[PDB]
């Protein structure tokens, strides 16, 4: 039946049902088998927000460390409660951009950059001196939003690491987290690679290498001892060849929460988001769940105080569809469950009408004379928002249709035409073919000029009678 | 004191504090 697999393709559209909170849990109702591996899972709630999506920190390690009043997370002072990123669906396009309080002078590749969350050295035990958390650390004024590049020597660093933290979390696995076990650790310094010059090859928990990071060797021959000289340059994974995409990206999140440390009224660092680029393949994990901030205690840009937190919110731009924002709770059906990377080209939203017709959706809004761009960038704005100051500027709207004055929006004029932009709140049942449209929705990037096509079974004629 | 297993390894560690000893040795990673 036509009408039932047009309704399995387009559910992937739906996404105040699909971008969900979802925790990894052995007995959870909701499961889905991709590849050799069958996934499981508990859902809190649906309707994340997606311009900024958060959730209660979940930890249920046997000591549920970052659940503690004591533990800090990043978001109990930006937002006001201890919040994890969440989100089931990639987000594509979107960039956590530094800014000024009022959104201008974004800086798109900052967050590149490590945090500076006071953290390294943990420890200076045996060191000819001392030296107070955050000393190794990229000085302030550049800090970023990456998560440091490793701590210790691997990960886990010693069994108990494994079998009392590891081993014992109702979200950890050790089939799916199979990178990261006694039998097979994960390497920053790599001691079974000696080299002339040091007795190790240093590699990485995350990333590609080249980043501005923090010293985690120090200027002296006791690795980890202080003095410190930030900044330092970044090595790549020993090996990322698994991340394929970005649902594996957060599965390096997902087990990697236990190789940081913590300690009482310390960062607690857990379920971290993540950034996938889908040109290079780097998956990064950042250090923290705010997405945005702008209070008037904000750091616009550079700041020496280390207590405070940078103006930040999340953007994207043409130039930023090859990055993917992915939270740790990403879920494995997402190819089948949530929007693809590209606008959809010369179709518009609708709902069938008569069986096997289908009428346009009806607009809760528009927007005259805007670019293809500024209409997917406007309804990531407009969509949803979790944190709830920005409840007066998010909508609902999910889905937009994209009119050009007189472009056939698969043609080289895509990228400069002008035209209207119409926004939905409607789940969508259907498209209709038009030269002359582009479709978006709040999780897709924004680059006109990428656009593809649907899968024809979501196509009917268009219902012309209403 | 509450702290997890990765934040008490270096005081574990027979080469603190980041696992690597003086000499470019490694580990006994809990020795005490």
């Amino acid at each position: 039946s036509t009408s039932t697999s047009r309704a399995t393709y387009m559910d992937r559209f739906n996404i105040p049902k699909n971008h969900v909170d979802l925790i990894w849990d052995k007995d959870g109702t909701k499961s889905h088998t991709r590849g050799n591996t069958t996934y499981r899972w508990t859902e809190r709630k649906s309707n994340v927000g997606v311009y900024v999506g958060y959730s209660e920190m979940y930890d249920s390690s046997a000591q549920a460390y970052c659940q503690s009043s004591s533990a800090k997370i990043d978001t109990k002072t930006t937002v006001g409660a201890p919040y994890m990123a969440a989100g089931a669906c990639p987000n594509y396009g979107k960039v956590i951009a530094f800014t000024k309080r009022d959104g201008s002078r974004s800086d798109m590749t900052r967050w590149k950059n490590e945090i500076h969350a006071n953290v390294m050295p943990h420890s200076t035990t045996s060191c000819a001196s001392r030296a107070d958390p955050g000393a190794a650390e990229v000085a302030k004024s550049i800090e970023g939003f990456a998560m440091y590049a490793g701590y210790l020597t691997h990960c886990p660093y010693n069994v108990n690491v494994y079998r009392q933290d590891m081993v014992t979390d109702k979200e950890f696995d050790s089939t799916v987290c199979n990178f990261v076990t006694e039998s097979n650790p994960l390497r920053f310094l790599d001691t079974t690679q000696r080299q002339s010059t040091q007795p190790y090859t240093e590699y990485a928990f995350h990333g590609k290498g080249g980043h501005k990071g923090y010293d985690y060797k120090g200027q002296t021959s006791h690795v980890g001892c202080p003095p410190y000289n930030p900044p330092h340059v970044t090595k790549g994974m020993k090996d990322s060849s698994w991340i394929t995409g970005p649902f594996e990206c957060s599965i390096l999140s997902r087990c990697t929460t236990h190789c940081w440390p913590y300690k009482s009224g310390g960062n607690c660092f857990r379920s971290l988001p993540a950034m996938f680029d889908m040109s290079t393949g780097e998956c990064r994990l950042l250090g923290y769940h705010t997405q945005d901030f702008r209070s008037s205690t904000c750091a616009e840009l550079t700041t020496d105080d280390t207590n405070a937190f940078y103006c930040v919110r999340p953007m994207k731009t043409a130039a930023s569809s090859n990055m993917v924002y992915v939270t740790s709770h990403t879920r494995p059906d997402h190819e089948t469950k949530c929007p693809p990377r590209e606008p959809l080209k010369n179709v518009r939203w609708g709902v069938v009408s008569k069986g096997k017709y289908c009428k346009p959706m009806n607009a809760r809004a528009s927007l005259s004379n805007a670019t293809a761009e500024q209409c997917g960038q406007r309804l990531f704005m407009l969509s949803s928002a979790d944190g709830s100051s920005l409840s007066s500027q998010v909508r609902g709207y999910h889905w937009a249709t994209f009119v050009a004055t007189d472009c056939n929006m698969g043609e080289s004029c895509a990228a400069t035409a002008r035209g209207k932009c119409f926004f939905y709140s409607t789940v969508p049942e259907c498209l209709i073919h038009s030269p002359t449209t582009m479709a978006f929705t709040s999780l897709s990037a924004v680059d006109p000029s990428i656009a593809i096509d649907p899968d024809s079974i979501a196509v009917l004629p268009e219902d012309k009678c209403v | 004191i509450v702290q997890n297993q990765s934040s008490l390894a270096p005081e574990l560690s027979g080469c603190p504090p980041m696992g690597i000893c003086m000499d470019g040795t490694i580990g006994d990673p809990i020795a005490s």
